[PDB]
């Protein structure tokens, strides 16, 4: 058999409430629902009683009650609510049934009470399944809990005016919450019907609008088992980066999901829709699995009068509710057959008020106000049941009185001024509150407000444990962690949500959002000033960490050469010194000072505006030996000393003039070689010029050496002449032998200079020995 | 979708052996888990058997040792044995199968009543 | 007003057909549907007429008809079919209406005919909206066109047994088609309704099961405009890689989509569901936009009997169809008020039969057979309407006779044996055909069978124009084109569908599916044999592209040295030659032959097991000059020649013994340097030993030269003594000069052979000059 | 979803000035396109004006130059001006709005009859 809550009244008001929750495969509905079913039913009953006892609202007519159960199902809700349309179909079909009794008031002994107004459809799927049958018979409907997105349009569900906001505001609130915590990688769980699909689609829209993506979307059916929920949790666990889980499930649905997650030891931060709410039966038995769970519920406030009415309830006096006795049996785990729980009272047991109690209260009050407006508009003179109340048209009432409700909310707190009204689409005001499952008490668990969304989200992290800085970093769900932007660059694949970052080339720094910036040529990638640094330390090539040894040896040899040359020229009073001219000693002193200047300019001088002077120095160093060899070959060829010195000066002048003419002091240098770790600051102007000048010096030295080689014996000089000739020959030989050494090192700056330094040091040592040979002979 | 067909009700004394056999079609649906629940009219169901088609299984708290179950995928069938019978074993046993087609749906079947006497 | 199709009969059969297509916001439904509405209505009428005239099927009872219009809407179909449940609810409520006339047969002058069975719901949304109302009153339903996936389960839509396969097989066929053409990047278009959503979800499931992904999924509503369709096509055009477009829309829906695509000049290879079919009105006006479009249709065959009946139809004789007159007006673009199109006939105009026609016909027969089963279940003796047929219960009929139908298909071709039956879930057999919109004729267009799917897809590209090789490559839709796998490797992001490929490191080849293979160590990346190639040409370093000059000059100098030494030793009869011993000539000839062999061996010898011999050869080459210096310092220090030669041989033996002892012929070489373009095949065993032996030999040479330099003047010998002393001195100087460059240039192996050849050539020239000095003196 | 509200109909003389206004409530909906349609009971609909909301607009076959229309997004309203009307303009004109919330649905409005005399 089935139970129907019938309360006699002048104007019977319909009702459809899910007193029984989802049942198993045996019956349509099994265990009774205590939060959604009993509390809302008693709230509707209390609202009806207060309206019937209100002299300012329907003083003459009485509001009846015809309430049915839905079993949290669609087919059962339809077969139950079929009587609502039967009551009108009987009268519609009895139009021609007028023979015996009368014409228009034919009665058959059993006339169902006409349902002018009806509220119910707490579930979205139940609401859409019953709204069609209601509009087929011109019966208006007002909901209190269904927030389906497909119920906003008036083309299909024309006779539907809920007192709750649709799923759009809820999805916006979920998106704003997920963006507030920087949650990017998201996993969603849905339910089969309308509510789950519409909520999930709206959530994906808002997420893509907020630069948020979802990898996989899960769904659940109606007939479910713990195995399917465990499989859903396992599939969610396939991606470890999906720390967050968006839910659009129901109360028992989320309860079974939490149970399955706890059975598998799965840790998740749970964000859900209004299906979760502030209920305790959903989290019962899964306290650990629901730790740190964000829940969004519709705007609501507790009612003291409804709480007082609910606490003072007993199955004996409350004989009008057929499901109250079995509700007491299920709540107190007793049975009235044994007559044992008669002394139990609800006052001692703590009572939690459903959030949507005010919603159904305001729905009933809006229906009563619409009926009062109808009574005032059709029969304003009389106050009792007027003749115009017999034909009730849903179209006129819905389009002129239901959609035009604007009244102070009953049983509202005196602190705020809440007003119930209907928008253009017959929905409710968009406002939501947020709870977080925390360990507020020692062992007890409860819900604490952590913010609200009303045309804008406002949250506080002080009341959220995991979001507080004391507990550490908040649990974040991202596909890829933010890597080091300094040297790792992220690629932009065909996505907007996820990305992977790999280090770019080491010679380029990361400045742009897509590709590492080059920051130009000759600059080292770093983060010194803005994008990369500049190292001009290449021009300053002092260094000499291991090359200072040969340089110091060369300077010491040059100093010793100066010393011995000074000692020799100071010993000009010797008879052997008087046999030589005064110009050879002077030009040799000039050459020794020249090679001293060479080593000084090669040890410390930079390469900014010295390079051409450096080429001139090489030319003068070559011209020293050139003039020495010219003097040697001129003395052997034969006033005379003056002619020899003039010829040597002219040769040196021609040499330096040619060296200056062959070179072109232009502009332009190499930017950077293939390798980019070190910049190059070098005389990248004309190397062929200096190479050709050196080749010309070598050629003239070879020619003068071949001119001196014709006379191997000098009768005008003693045994020192052959020594001088051998010294000249061996200097030419070592020069021609070290020329390939200078050639093979033509690949880098740090090596082209040490070979030249060694060469000039060897030349200086050779000149020192040549000058010391007569000194050693006269020693 | 798929529907489940259960059979093997019988009527035996306490302590005897009995067989419950439940089958279904495949319709290219990879069945995740085939299970057995117990439930009485007007009450809440309890889980008594599960087979994940991989060897893993889980029974009720009071039947961890007894109530052996065997599932074969050749015909997508499950068999549950009843060896130790209690006077409280009166709830209807229902076989179910979980299939994942964008919904993670679970399909049940028509259960068989079992009765035990003194 | 509304039109009702009423045909008198003993047992009336309900029907709901969408004669009118979707209308505008003004009325519920506007223009009439030709292929979907009129053809199927006349098919049902023909089926009923043939069954009523069939003696083997319901000979006694006559099958009536109560057919209504749906206007392609849910609310309109519901308010129309409300009479189906009114006919039963009146009788149900008249149970207590028994005072005057009688107890159980109370009549009121207007008794609606009870609808025992009803067929209809061509649209999935209309089907699900009417199935609930039908099962609420125990009225079985049999569909003919709705293939929604949510109608398979019997928990919600228990009283629903369609004659068509569900969306599962259709999605399977779509996935197989898209996989056959290697289509990976896919875009889908849906509609606001159960059919579109379930079809899209099933398609995504089968695509993820076939390694196929979809970027964006578009949906459309019921009330649509050309602007919204243009916006949908524009959003589809936002991704150029989306060449393919999956459609789960309706007929007029796809028509407006094609119109919008043609207006925007958008080219797509349209693949659609059974909503498109072989209709001509959908492609009318959009021939270019529909070119090369794949369409899937439910398997069926044309009926010759129905075609003749449909062609022989006129509004005058067909007075039983209220919509036939307006259908004639809409088809012939005339009006019956003017009385102008009375002479028009349907025979002249070509008639195209809807594919699903036979379907509903079969359905009718199925229902009739169910009725026949009733005649064999309750009253098998009598033939006419028995008293047991008055109460008709849908449960027994549906669960025992409707689901147990198995009969030869009526009007089936004689070639095949098609049998209509109901499966376990009350669906149809899964079989589909494929059409392709092609220009088969000169200017006309038609649909041609290009394959079929029945537990497996079979297609032929010969009948497909774009898939044929004559037209070129088929239009493929992929996010990323297949790049060159030879040197470009693809990264694996958090996806399975799309990827991007970049060139990996040049020194590694791509062999694996994730990362380029390393090709080991010392192997060049290529694709020669299996994965890469090996270049063993490092050991064979003959080369001499530009170094042939110096080595050829060295060989020429060595040959000239051999020649002059032979000429000198052949001139021993001279008195100057008799003044010197014969051992010096022999050892000098040996040394010159040795250096010639070293010159000849530095280019042709390999580096496998020749490095130790080369080290011993350099040791002996230096020991030549060592023995020369030893005999020079021994002759000047003072039988004697024998002692000098013995001392020189002992010194050379000690030198080579030390050189062999310091080196260790072990195993182990360098794998590869930092640069990987070329491999190194070098004697990377011991070079420190080589340089240490060279340093020790240089030290002993320096000690011997320092000992010999004391006796610079040799009165025993003539002017050749000072000449050979100076030669030894300059050779020592050039050796100590070449030592640092030799120690430094060891980094480059290619320069090693060049500098070694230069050094040995210089030494050979020095010895040649030293030996030719006495020859030049005696010349 | 949303709905459209129209105003400014009635009976006008042929060749006179007629202006129709169509507005709606945005409700945070990204309105991409708005236009106007004309149809008759039992017939098909034909577009007469449409605005792409990017400065580009399209018209009907008989409205190349005339039938100018302008939309303001501050109130999301469309206004079209009529100057030359034939007796064939008896059909009711309807305005539509295009919004994209996972549906690409098009919202319509009521019907305001427009009449023209000789
Ligand atoms: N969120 C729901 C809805 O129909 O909008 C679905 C589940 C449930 C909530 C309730 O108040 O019981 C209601
Ligand atoms: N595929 C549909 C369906 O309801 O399964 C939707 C559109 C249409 C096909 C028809 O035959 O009219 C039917």
């Amino acid at each position: 058999a089935k139970k129907v809550l019938t309360l006699e009244g002048d104007l019977v008001l319909g009702g459809l409430f899910p007193v029984h929750q989802k049942g198993g495969p045996a019956e349509d509905c099994g265990p009774v629902n205590e939060h959604r079913g009993i509390q809302r039913l008693e709230a509707m009953l209390f609202a009806l009683d207060r309206i019937n006892r209100d002299p300012h609202l329907l003083p003459g007519v009485r509001l009846g009650a015809h309430i049915l159960d839905s079993c949290s199902k669609d087919t059962h809700a339809l077969e139950q609510a079929l009587d609502f349309v039967r009551a009108s179909l009987s009268r519609g079909a009895d139009g021609s049934r007028h023979i015996c009794p009368d014409g228009s008031y034919a009665t058959h002994g059993d006339a169902p009470t006409a349902i002018t107004g009806v509220i119910g459809g707490s579930y979205s799927d139940v609401s859409i399944q019953v709204a069609n049958l209601l509009r087929l018979f011109q019966i208006p409907q007002i909901s209190y809990a269904s927030t389906s997105a497909k119920l906003s349009d008036k083309s299909r569900y024309d006779y539907f005016a809920r007192t709750v906001p649709p799923d759009f505001f809820q999805a916006k609130a979920m998106a704003e919450i997920l963006r507030f915590f920087n949650w990017t990688y998201v996993s969603t769980v849905a339910s089969e019907g309308d509510y789950g699909e519409t909520g999930i689609e709206a959530f994906e829209l808002e997420a893509r609008a907020r630069n948020i993506c979802v990898a996989t979307s899960e769904k659940v059916g109606r007939a479910m088992s713990r195995a399917a929920f465990e499989g859903v949790v396992r599939a969610l666990l396939q991606k470890p980066s999906a720390r967050v889980a968006v839910l659009f499930t129901r109360s028992e649905d989320a309860r079974e999901l939490l149970a399955a997650s706890q059975r598998l030891n799965a840790s998740f931060t749970w964000v859900a829709s209004d299906g979760w709410g502030a209920l305790e039966s959903v989290v019962a038995g899964s306290e650990g699995a629901a730790e740190g769970a964000i829940t969004i519920e519709l705007a609501s406030y507790p009612i003291s009068d409804f709480a007082s009415y609910f606490q003072s309830l007993d199955p004996w006096n409350n004989s009008r509710n057929p499901w109250f006795r079995e509700f007491w049996e299920q709540r107190f785990r007793c049975s009235f057959r044994q007559r044992d729980c008669a002394a139990h009272s609800l006052r001692a047991v703590p009572f939690e008020q459903e959030s949507k109690i005010m919603f159904v209260v305001n729905a009933v009050y809006a229906m009563a106000h619409a009926l009062h407006n109808m009574h005032r508009a059709l029969c304003p003179n009389t106050t009792r049941l007027c003749d115009a109340m017999r034909p009730v048209n849903g179209r006129r009432l819905y389009k002129d009185f239901v959609l035009n409700v604007k009244f102070d909310a009953p049983f509202r707190p005196a602190d705020t001024h809440n007003e119930v009204r209907f928008d253009r689409f017959g929905d409710g005001i968009g406002r939501y509150n947020i709870f977080t499952y925390l360990r507020a008490g020692s062992g007890r668990y409860r819900y604490q407000k952590v913010g609200y969304w009303a045309e804008g989200l406002t949250l506080d992290t002080s009341l959220i444990p995991w979001a507080s800085p004391s507990a550490g970093p908040l649990p974040a769900s991202r596909c890829s962690e933010p890597c080091l932007q300094n040297e790792v660059k992220s690629v932009q694949p065909g996505e907007v949500c996820c990305w992977l970052c790999i280090p770019c080339q080491p010679y380029e720094y990361r400045l742009d959002e897509f590709t590492c910036a080059d920051c130009g040529l000759g600059y080292w990638p770093n983060a010194s000033l803005t994008g990369c640094f500049e190292l001009p330390q290449e021009y300053i090539r002092w260094g000499d960490a291991w090359a200072v040894g040969p340089v110091t040896i060369a300077c010491l040899g040059a100093l010793a050469t100066l010393f011995v040359l000074g000692v020799f020229v100071r010993h000009n009073a010797t008879p052997v010194v008087k046999a030589a001219g005064r110009e050879l000693c002077y030009i040799l002193l000039g050459g020794v000072f020249l090679c001293y200047c060479m080593t000084f300019i090669f040890i410390a001088k930079p390469s900014t505006a010295v390079c051409t002077l450096r080429r001139l120095g090489l030319g003068t160093a070559f011209s020293v030996c050139y003039s020495a060899l010219l003097t040697k070959t001129n003395r052997i060829a034969r006033a005379s000393q003056v002619a020899i010195c003039l010829a040597l000066i002219s040769g040196q002048l021609l040499i330096v003039v040619a060296w200056l003419v062959v070179e072109a002091p232009g502009t332009g240098k190499e930017t950077a070689p293939e390798r980019r770790e070190v910049v190059t600051l070098r005389c990248n102007h004309r190397d062929a010029s200096m190479l050709g000048s050196l080749a010309y010096n070598v050629l003239l030295i070879a020619l003068c050496t071949l001119y001196a080689f014709k006379t191997r014996k000098c009768p005008e000089n003693f045994n020192e002449a052959k020594f001088i000739g051998f010294t000249m020959y061996t200097t030419c030989i070592i020069w021609l032998a070290f020329l390939p050494i200078f050639y093979v090192t033509s690949s880098d700056y740090r090596v082209q200079t040490t070979t030249m330094c060694v060469s000039v040091s060897l030349s200086g040592s050779v000149v020192l020995g040549c000058l010391f040979a007569p000194k050693l002979h006269i020693i | 979708q798929v529907q489940l067909v259960q059979s093997g009700g019988g009527l035996v004394q306490a302590g005897g052996s009995l067989r419950l056999s439940c089958a279904a079609s495949v319709r290219f649906f990879s069945i995740n888990t085939m299970g057995w629940y117990r439930q009485a009219p007007g009450k809440q169901r309890e889980l008594v058997a599960d087979i994940t088609s991989s060897g893993s299984t889980n029974y009720a708290d009071s039947g961890k040792g007894r109530f052996t179950i065997s599932r074969d995928n050749a015909k997508n069938t499950v068999y549950l044995q009843m060896n130790r019978l209690k006077p409280e074993d009166t709830a209807v046993y229902y076989c179910h199968a979980d299939y994942k087609y964008t919904t993670h749906n679970t399909a049940w079947g028509q259960g068989t009543q079992v009765t035990v006497s003194s």
